[PDB]
């Protein structure tokens, strides 16, 4: 199981995720613990936008790394 | 003063923190978005 | 004497508000004389 | 070119809530560039 | 080609003296042949 | 159309202080468009 | 209408310093419109 | 207010990774806004 | 008081001096540029 | 911790070599990080 940092503005939030949860799960998981609704969360790791129907581990997001959150719409 | 690295320091950092390492691209994107990270990001993600 | 330089502070505001299209933004801003307030309204119909 | 020609008038009008470009230029052409005049025009047609 | 363009400098003077009514102004100016001086006088009596 | 037809003359007259349109057109029609002549007319009725 | 009818001639006469409308029309009617003739008339009555 | 002082923590890491060239490092770092991660990438392609 | 080069780079100044690099001003110069890295300042010192 | 205590062994060597100026010696030694070798060289030019 993975444990990831999330960043916006000057904010952080921690979330738990199983390596092979989808990015959409990963989004819900943030949401459940920070407000920002799924359909508004645009997630950036390593120069890429994390796409919804991909495994979190497909992006090789290691434990303890930050994935950024740009709110959108 | 009046010098891109100095002028867009805080933004360049955020972009680089997100994996956007290409300087010329970032400055280009940032000039167009007037400094907005939020906008440059969007630019960088489609050209 | 160059749109990106001239409308820098405004372009920034528009972009943080999610208005990413440069050509639209400059078009809207030239028409509003530089007013963000105005360009916003324009961009929302415009 | 209207945006360039009436720049600082367009700004004032916009900074008073008059956001409609076409109306503003129309009003300003009629007042010969006078903000004072275009205002009055905009407040009745 | 075109009253606003043709009487630009005069229209501006009239407007900066409080004479806001375009149709009246052009009417007055056409009659005074462009003379602000003349159109003023006209506007002050109809 | 008198304003259009006597434009350059009406302007000269107005630029000499002769502001009365009807009088000016009247005077000009009589002088066949001659400013020189309409002037003289205007200075005696 | 005399001003309209003798426009071109009235102008020439006025151009030559003959400013009196009534005299000019009178002279022109007699000359059938001929400037050349009205001139002569005006120079002796 | 002065590169050695400003990028101290980052210069150290770069130097700890074998990137000894000061001028290059400061150049790379200014461009990355102080991000070691970013300057590293720059230094590895002579995009600096 | 925070800080002072002799105090700040004590451990490094010692290693440098231990290796024959006696010039203080040079050493401090080199060390500031390497962020305190002995390994890095060495390299600097061996090419000016 | 205390200069006399901290650089005792070194102060001794310097003094043995005729370098009697304390302030100079401590100055030299702080700069060399405690290295007698280095402070010597320093003392011999300034």
């Amino acid at each position: 199981s993975l444990n990831i940092h999330i960043k916006s503005g000057q904010d952080k939030w921690e979330v738990n995720v199983a390596p092979e949860s989808t990015v959409l799960q990963f989004k819900e998981a943030i949401n459940k613990a920070n407000g920002i609704p799924v359909a508004n969360q645009r997630l950036i790791y390593s120069g890429k936008i994390l796409k919804d129907d991909q495994t979190v581990e497909s992006y090789h997001i290691q434990d303890g790394h930050s994935v950024h959150l740009v709110k959108s719409q | 003063i009046l010098d891109p690295e100095e002028r867009y320091e805080h933004q360049l950092r955020q972009l680089n923190d997100m994996g956007f390492f290409d300087f010329d691209r970032n400055v280009a994107a940032l000039r167009r978005s007037g400094g907005s990270v939020q906008g440059a990001l969007d630019s960088l993600l489609n050209g």
